[PDB]
């Protein structure tokens, strides 16, 4: 999947896990974003513990209705160095991790 | 080969004791390298006889005698950190960050009103996890490409001490060895120890937060006998000289 915005917007960046299974136990949501390769991590969800949004994200990341299935966000303020793919990871047990991937890219105005 | 078979689900494990859980903390992981002018770090080996085995990092630190030279000098609490790199050419991956706070050295290690969730490298995550006393590692079936040189650093009551382990594979990948997502995406970047020293490589941005020891090992264990591996009941101290 690909994502388009041009600098200075705000763009969302969807994340759902479904059908979760029966028996698998959801633990924590987290977004990375990949450089050339050597994953960051922007945002963590912890449905028990909090969110911790990570630098330099700090204020320019917010998730939306976040909760053991949803870890959308909201990315404010594009800059072009946001652009390249992000990956949602949700932590569960006993069966380990579920990802999914996007790439954005940031345009030119 | 080549299948998966049936496993009793692992109940998610409660906690051994009772501790608080300190989440979304962050700091700069230290670098593994030592100055040279200091005597080399001591060195263990680990090998696999066949692809789809255990492989365990284990070297006994001799902890207790550290926890009773505290007792000795009347001391309340220790604070201890255990950390895991692999070293490479000019650069290290860090693959493992637990901090404990505020232990009573008269108990085992590790009795401590604090702790840290262990963070990881997601990857070795995926097929590893800590022993029962946490001071070693489990790699179940590991790939080829987990061949190396791994470092395991220990902060505890103000003495740290390095263990290396140089881990083998010969006999190759097992056939349900995980090997990364894409491409080709397996281990965390590798960072020059300059950017140790600059506190650049802070553990919450680069690895992750996830299961205590013992919830762990039930992920990989489980995964591990779906796939027809088996769980030996003990693991020998890993050696002081090279294999075959
Ligand atoms: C343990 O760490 C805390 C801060 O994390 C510090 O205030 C305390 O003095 C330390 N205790 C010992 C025994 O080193």
């Amino acid at each position: 999947d690909s994502m388009y915005g041009f600098i200075g917007t705000d763009v969302v960046l969807h994340c759902s896990f479904a059908n979760p299974l029966p028996g698998v136990k959801i633990t924590q949501v987290t977004w990375q974003k990949a450089t050339n390769g050597s994953k960051q991590n922007v945002a963590i969800y912890n449905p028990a513990m909090g969110v911790s949004v990570l630098a330099p994200y700090r204020e320019r990341v917010e998730f939306l209705r976040p909760s053991f299935t949803d870890g959308t966000i909201r990315l404010s303020r594009l800059e072009l160095e946001d652009e390249g793919v992000y990956i949602c990871e949700f932590a569960t047990f006993p069966a380990g991790n579920r990802e999914s991937q996007l790439n954005l890219t940031v345009m030119a105005k | 080969p080549r299948v998966t078979v049936y496993v009793d689900p692992p109940a998610y494990p409660m906690p051994r004791y009772n501790y608080t859980e300190r989440w979304h903390t962050t700091g700069p992981i230290p670098s593994p390298f030592a100055d040279g002018r200091e005597q080399p770090v001591e060195v263990r080996y680990a090998t696999s006889a066949a692809a789809c085995d255990m492989l365990a990092l284990i070297a006994d630190p001799q902890v207790g005698r550290t926890l009773w030279e505290a007792v000795r000098r009347h001391a309340r609490a220790y604070n201890a950190t255990v950390i895991w790199y692999k070293i490479e050419s000019g650069c290290a991956r860090p693959l493992y960050y637990m901090e404990y706070t505020e232990c009573e050295p008269r108990k085992h290690f590790g009795y401590c009103r604090y702790r840290t969730p262990p963070f990881w490298d997601s990857f070795l995550a995926g097929f590893a996890y800590p022993t029962d006393d946490e001071l070693g590692l489990i790699m179940a079936a590991p790939a080829r490409l987990v061949e190396g040189q791994y470092r395991r650093a220990l902060y505890i009551d103000g003495t740290v001490a390095y263990t290396d382990f140089m881990v083998s594979l010969p006999a190759g990948d097992c056939w349900f060895s995980k090997l990364g997502a894409a491409r080709g995406y397996t281990f965390g970047a590798c960072f020059p120890a300059r950017d140790y020293e600059q506190k650049k490589v802070l553990r919450l941005t680069y690895l992750t937060q996830y299961y205590p020891q013992e919830a762990h090992k039930a992920i990989v264990d489980y995964w591990f006998m779906r796939h027809g591996g088996v769980v030996p009941p003990y693991f020998e101290e890993s050696k002081g000289y090279e294999p075959p």
